[PDB]
């Protein structure tokens, strides 16, 4: 499809909306022109969703509890409020970790205050203090507590910061109040920002006066890698083969101590800009730690990122980087030789959260695959600025796409594969279009690094070329 | 490293030596992990009776609950009506979570919209959200009906759904004749089943309250069937099948079986099947209304008995032999239709399976959990099978339900060692299975974690999980099973006996150690 | 010792210290057992490729066969006719074994008689046995029909069944009009499925051969269905259900579903249901005859095509998506009935489940065995699911069937690493799963022993068994399953994917070792 | 009921038979009169079955391969002939053993010559020799081979004795030809006798000239205990607590070496008289070893048997016997106290093979249970002589009962429980009568000894008092 056909498709899809919704939604759909750079020109993002249009967006609690704080393994995260929010987010995200669950790690557990009517009417501060006492009694090896606010907490006037301060002083424990009520912001993104501010205010500066950490000039911290299916581990190994010492992982398989040790590193390697640029900029301002974005999706991006990271260090790190690249060249070359012939020319449409809609493009192009449509749930204008150069000409860009919009776009564009979340998977599987979960990796992965690239190619091939897709039409129809 | 011809996913890729060394370096350098002996000591402590005593003293902390919030049940109830859009007035994160939860259980699309109430609506209400959301939803997804529930944010700020919808119709956002039933579903009251009950009552009231003058009880020769919160498609199907076998005219109100089982034939069907508005309007003309899950259909029962004037029978959930028999006899009495020979044959076949499997089922100890009606039906069937329920947990149960279940247990010698817990979560149950070990658990997917914990104590301490209930996330297509009627009883019996036999086969597979009992014939 | 509160059966009673000490004393004093290191060495040797090369050089020894003898199939076929007594002329030990085998598989009564030929009959023949046996059986059990097969003793002796039965009727032992169909079923030819084929051909010949003059093809507007040797009640039921949904008139010849599923209601029914003599007599008037399992219905096909003049369609067993589609389209063409919307919806739901589970099913390696038609249907369905059949074993298969299965494998890229074995037993398959390890086995209960063997090599070498086929002795009520049609395909799909997921859960249950991949959602 | 009613019931049941079958079957049904203990007066047994009457009897191959030879664990047993007989008998009998299956033990495996048409026409001796070679190649740790003849072997003129002799001489291997063709005899009993003769002729005298076994005055062998569900083990422990050394077990968990060592024992303890009295009498005649029958079913019989066995030895064995009885008294007394109140007065009908119809009566009476009917598949007149004193007055005795006969007897008598085989279980379960498998112990057990008595009482109670038996009639009927 040419640019004119994409604009016409956008207009026909928008036709059914009421006038106000049509006017709003027109700002969130665009045809990519990599000849320009500004997102103040084509796509408006980070706005509120139109009511009743089946947005795929989550809330700030999902962005804070489910994304940033939840993966921190040795901390206990209290879903403060009614039972639902904690129950629906329990173990739904594959932020992998090593630990003894219920003893020293608590990632897949659901801790909640389980608000009843009396907690709504008379407040929940005393219940929160009692809850913290009970947590201390029953989980003595927890290294800290976070209190993730659900919607009612901010509406009933509860003061979780005072309880956090008093209980933390009394128990000599880090207790982090997070005001991530779901009605704040417009998506998970404000949850990211609130969680980052909570880290900055309650955890990050714990060891500011401490100087007993033996630091090396090769100290780095992986920021914004949540170890989905082991992704961070598949990244970390490469960074440690390059001669770097990864001091912290934020926050997949992350501990509170390594978060506290982050201000001691020489470099902050930021994978997910969207969720962690706030703390990266803060650490740059306060501790003078530079941060750089990197991409470990596919061999081309991984090699570029490894070289760019090694260029921040001495010649020994650069030599080790070349050694790692030489070591892994045959592996990913074999992966390409095996899977690119079966994926050449296949067209993909992506709809993911804040980072992956542009980050995984390089891996698809490494497999000979073309991304004809991409979009974000909750990205900001800077993410679209980054996306414009990563995306091909006359390709479709969508922000906060409605279910109707996405289904119509797929009906017209007819991609060979769709990469998106669980709420679109079965819709597009029923239309006979191969679908890949690009949040959970369809319970596969990791996809980061070379080891992840092998799995990514295998998964894309197994879903796109599955025999089932040829059997949706009955032979008598 | 990866071999291109044998690619490893996370398991067992991270068991490789290089990954093991890297993880050990991470742990020893930066995690500041507690020493492994301390971790083992704390785990052993958590398996003990002293820890259980501390655990059951909890008053404010809930750990791993077995329940959801009301709007989930409201959405599931709304999904059972023809061309009906579930509409949750409030915050969009709730709808995202509801849809993901139901998607993972059913492996099907789940359509539900939010009016995306933000911080400004938290000050002056979500009236504008309601108007724009109703208009946008009707224009875009073209439902015949929009069924409105609430998130906790809308409940806390006191949004008046009735006034908001009336103002939406008054100002032309939606037609005055368009059906917009509503229910208040506060997440801090009850659970998801309570939300189902509230939503169904709201819909029934919307369609019948103002038109009762021309209604005559029994005028349409049908029986109303209210299933309640149900996540097995087989249960809807088996109720319909048994009623059709008897020749009993019936109206299954809130039937989501079709929309949760759409075929994959090249097109996406947002709506499929469901209770029609005509059926709900004609419902007061039925001979009676039968509540399949009466312990979370109390508000519906009050409305049906007080407005429709239906003498709702005192029936347990038709689970297991005795309660299926009672259900069929009551339906036969209400409709006048005799119980047919096919249903008698099916009951006899269930009894034959019970006699075939009783030696393996007898005396087996089960810890189980789930929703109240489902749990008591399972307890009744286990007692019929000569099994011993030991730990009966219902997080969303109440004192009256506990009294009824205790009465059921007292009627059987196999309920002697049974304790019923209400308001307890799965951390409590983990303590219970560590301190008073049963043979098996029966529950949803969350119990898998308990199994892991028990296995960590030792193989002889491991309590295997049997996945019956909601939600089931780590197995495929179990939502197609049946738990009601003779067919559901047969499925449950087969699951239980073959779980027992699979465990025995695992325990006797050790060559020259335990394989003397690795019998071909069981 | 026994604690009265917790009584131990053999497992784990013999794991107690006193029993262990006594067994060790027995072994060390009197068993003269080979040293344990020698036993380990020999076991490891049996796991290797050199042992497999020696294994596949066998010419005279058979170890753990995957087949039975003809009279078993003859008895199963005879059980499918109304009020019919299976009567095996020959030795009584055979009948005792047949009855025990079918009792253990079906967990139901199996009625069959012998004429108890003894050593004297080895010189004079079993004529007196036949006369007395037919008279006694008719008098005592009052069948409407006696269907006669043979044991190997009668076949080697040379007993002429036709002459024996004719003499029995000539001398007044049984009425001349009493139906006594017969078949020669030598156990040293073919297998149990061949016995089914012979018995069915004998019955069809008995009822139709002499009365073909007034027969007109297609006069009764029905389709004959010959199921063949079938041990899943669900398969009979699903064929009947699909044909009824199409509105297709059908005659299921040899239908044993009722007599193998009698209810437990206080009385024993020796006979129940079954193909009536009138149906068999009217069978040549059908539009056509469809053979559900053509690879062991060759004699029946020859008779039906040569005598009834039915143009038997070239149809595979209706197993899996493509072959169920082909079966339904052929039935639609023969009967003139369109395929209804319900069957289209069912097919679409099967496709939905396939898409839901393909990521877990893709690339999984299966060894499998069973009867020819069943095995090729399973291979076809596995290829449809993106699975890799690697070791395909059929002890009772032939060169032509192997050619057909190789053609099926060649049509799919998922059949590249597939080998078909005919005439090989389960010791051969043990070697194959040790040397070229698959992910799973699919077969009957005998495969459990292979699983044990593999586990003895190591947990990482263990090949779990999936019980689909005949016989299944160590699980209960699996004979109620379905393997045919879309329903059978859904059951098989669910079994396979959940077996995979159960294995993954077992492998990832190790706390702080492999539980990083112990995902709630799969 | 009274004796007259039982005779009347017998006559009414018999009236359906044709005249010849009626005349024969009248001789196999009797009403017990324990005052008169002659089986030449009341019941006729060990006759051929009437054709077409659904006998429960097996064949001589089942009696030899399935019963006597099969349990011998370190031997490989070839089912010589077509595939059926070996396949149907594979692992159908729970003769428990310890060993590594397929390496040094072969009980649950099915070795067969799998006769085809050419083997029938041209013989199978060469195939048998080739098969023995292949057995030697693939199972080098086997300590002997037996060749169990199926029906065709004796009809086609095959000479398995010559092959056995030649191959045994060539391989220095014990190769035992067993002429247990199913058409021989009338039941499993002749299979017992043929297997016993084979043991006597080919195995038992192996170490006649060998005197390197260190023998003690307390040397005993257990003969005719096939370790069903571990029964023999549950017996053996008691005998070893009494100070005796059990040298051999025939043949459950039995090895060939311990069979060869049996002629060195001081006493032969015969449990199953029916299957092993031949070899017991032979060992008495040749080696002068006395043999005695014993019963380990239930505490009363077990205590009596232990005292009778200890009376054959010195005072130390008798003192140890009293110690064993004192040690086990509280356990079986607790079993009785728990289960007899729930089983008092319950009426049982039994139909089993050659020993158990009379041997288990003591355990039932120990539980307060009354056996009102009993009978045998293949017992001889001596077994009925032993049964007459074990059975109550006016109780029903049946030999080679037909299915119709047993069903009618059960309909009239209406026992509370039936103990029989797999071919009667589901028939009587469908009539609403609790059933216990008295061959396989319903995949439970052991039932021998005190440890077995606990399991026996638990099983009888769990089946007789199961709730399911109250639920067969639908409430609307
Ligand atoms: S944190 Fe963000 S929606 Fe950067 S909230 Fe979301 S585990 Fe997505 S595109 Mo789920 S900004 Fe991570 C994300 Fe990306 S949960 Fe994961 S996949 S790279
Ligand atoms: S050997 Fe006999 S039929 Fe004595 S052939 Fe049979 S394992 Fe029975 S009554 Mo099955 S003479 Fe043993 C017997 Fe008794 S197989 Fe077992 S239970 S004590
Ligand atoms: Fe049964
Ligand atoms: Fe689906």
């Amino acid at each position: 499809m040419s640019r004119e056909e994409v604009e016409s498709l956008i207009q026909e899809v928008l036709e059914v909306y009421p006038e106000k919704a049509r006017k709003d939604r027109n700002k969130h759909l665009a045809v990519n022109d990599p000849a320009v750079t500004q997102s103040k020109k084509c796509i408006i993002s980070n706005k509120k969703s139109q009511p009743g249009l089946m947005t795929i967006r989550g809330c700030a609690y999902a962005g804070s509890k489910g994304v940033v704080w939840g993966p921190i393994k040795d901390m206990i995260h209290i879903s403060h409020g009614p039972v639902g929010c904690g129950q629906y987010s329990r173990a739904g995200r594959r932020n992998y970790y090593i630990g003894t669950t219920g003893v020293n790690a608590f990632v897949t557990m659901n801790f909640t205050s389980d608000f009843q009517e009396k907690d709504i009417v008379f407040g929940g501060d005393k219940k929160l203090a009692k809850l913290i006492d009970e947590v201390e009694t029953l989980f003595p090896l927890n290294k800290g507590i976070s209190v993730q606010s659900e919607c009612p907490i901010g509406l009933i006037g509860d003061d979780i910061e005072s309880v956090s301060k008093v209980k933390g002083a009394e128990l000599s424990k880090t207790i982090v109040p997070v005001r991530c009520e779901g009605f704040r912001g417009v998506s998970q993104s404000l949850g990211h920002h609130i969680a980052n501010d909570a880290v900055r205010d309650w955890v990050l500066g714990k060891r500011d006066e401490d100087t007993t950490f033996a630091s090396t000039p090769y100290d780095v911290a992986i920021i914004g890698d949540y170890n989905i299916g082991g992704d961070a581990w598949s990244s970390r190994i490469l960074l440690e083969e390059m001669g770097l010492r990864c001091v912290a992982q934020w926050s997949g398989d992350g501990s509170i101590s390594e978060i506290e040790l982050t201000p001691k590193v020489k470099l902050n390697l930021v994978h997910c800009y969207r969720s962690m640029n706030y703390i990266s900029r803060h650490m740059e301002e306060k501790y003078g730690i530079p941060w750089m974005e990197y991409n470990f999706f596919g061999p081309t991006k991984t090699i570029e990122s490894l070289r760019a990271i090694a260029a921040k260090f001495d010649e020994s790190i650069q030599k080790k980087c070349e050694e790692v690249i030489a070591k892994y060249k045959p592996e990913w070359e074999a992966v390409v030789a095996k899977y690119r012939p079966r994926l050449e020319g296949k067209r993909v449409m992506l709809y993911i959260g804040g980072l992956r809609p542009r980050h995984v493009i390089g891996a698809y192009e490494d497999l000979g695959m073309e991304v004809v449509g991409t979009g974000y749930e909750f990205a900001h204008n800077d993410d679209y600025d980054r996306t414009m150069k990563e995306m091909g000409d006359s390709t479709l860009l969508y922000d906060d796409v409605t279910g109707y919009e996405f289904e119509e776009f797929v009906k017209r564009i007819k991609p060979d594969l769709i990469g998106s979340g669980i709420k679109e998977k079965f819709i597009f599987q029923k239309m006979g279009i191969p679908f890949r979960e690009m949040h959970s990796w369809d319970y596969s992965g990791p996809y980061h690094g070379f080891d992840g690239f092998a799995i990514f190619a295998r998964d894309m091939d197994m879903t796109l070329n599955n025999p089932c897709w040829k059997k949706l039409q009955a032979p008598w129809e | 490293s990866q071999q291109v011809d044998k690619i490893k996913a996370s398991y067992p890729l991270f068991l490789d030596q290089d990954y093991k060394d890297m993880l050990a370096k991470k742990r020893d350098g930066f995690e500041e992990k507690y020493p492994q002996d301390k971790i083992d000591e704390v785990f052993q402590w958590t398996t003990t009776k002293e820890y259980q005593e501390l655990n059951f003293q909890r008053e404010a902390l809930t750990v791993n609950p077995a329940k959801a919030c009301q709007p989930l049940g409201a959405v599931l109830c709304a999904l059972g009506f023809e061309k009906t859009m579930p509409y949750v007035h409030g915050s969009q994160g709730c709808v995202a979570y509801f849809r993901s939860y139901f998607n993972r259980h059913f492996r099907e699309p789940v359509s539900c919209v939010s009016d995306s109430m933000t911080e400004d609506a938290a000050v002056f209400g979500g009236q504008q959200n309601m108007k724009d959301g109703l208009q946008n939803c009707k224009a875009t997804y073209k439902p015949d009906m929009i069924a409105v529930s609430t998130t906790c944010m809308a409940e806390v700020i006191g949004d008046d759904l009735n006034a908001f919808i009336n103002n939406s119709k008054k100002e032309g956002f939606i037609p005055d004749e368009f059906p917009v039933p509503f229910a208040h579903t506060p997440s801090f009251v009850g659970s998801h089943v309570t939300g189902w009950d509230n939503m169904f009552e709201g819909i029934a009231r919307y369609f019948t309250l103002k038109s009762m003058d021309d209604k005559v009880v029994g005028s349409n020769k049908k029986i109303n069937i209210v299933p309640g919160f149900e996540t097995y498609l087989g249960n809807f199907r088996v109720i319909k099948r048994m009623l059709s076998e008897m020749g009993v005219g019936y109206s299954l109100l809130s039937d989501p079986e079709e929309v949760l089982d759409t075929p994959a034939d090249g097109q996406f069907r947002m709506y499929a099947g469901g209770t029609t508005q005509e059926e709900m309007k004609d419902a007061p003309n039925a001979l009676n209304t039968v509540l399949l899950q009466p312990w979370h259909l109390e508000k519906t029962k009050k409305f049906v008995e007080g407005t429709w004037k239906h003498e709702v029978p005192k029936l347990n959930i038709p689970m297991g032999l005795d309660w299926t028999d009672e259900f069929l006899m009551k339906v036969s009495e209400i409709s006048g239709q005799p119980i047919p020979a096919s249903l008698t044959k099916e009951r006899g076949r269930l009894v034959d399976m019970m006699t075939d499997s009783h030696t393996w089922l007898h005396g087996k100890r089960f810890a189980l959990w789930g929703d109240p009606d489902f749990v008591m039906g399972l307890v009744k069937f286990l007692l019929e099978l000569g099994c011993e329920p030991v730990h009966i947990l219902c997080h969303n149960g109440n004192k009256r339900w506990k009294k009824a279940v205790d009465a059921i247990l007292a009627a059987s010698p196999y309920g002697k060692n049974a304790t019923v817990y209400i308001g307890k979560d799965l951390w409590h149950l983990r303590s219970l299975v560590f301190t008073d070990k049963p043979d098996f658990m029966i529950g949803n997917s969350y119990g898998k974690f308990i199994q892991r914990d028990t296995l960590h104590k030792g193989k002889e301490f491991e309590v295997p999980l049997i996945r019956i209930g909601f939600p089931i996330f780590d197995r495929h297509h179990l939502h197609r099973s049946t738990t009601l009627g003779y067919e559901g009883a047969m499925q449950i019996l087969t699951t239980l006996v073959n779980s027992i036999l699979e465990r025995l086969d695992e325990e006797t597979r050790g060559m020259q150690a335990t394989d003397y009992n690795h019998d071909l014939v069981r």
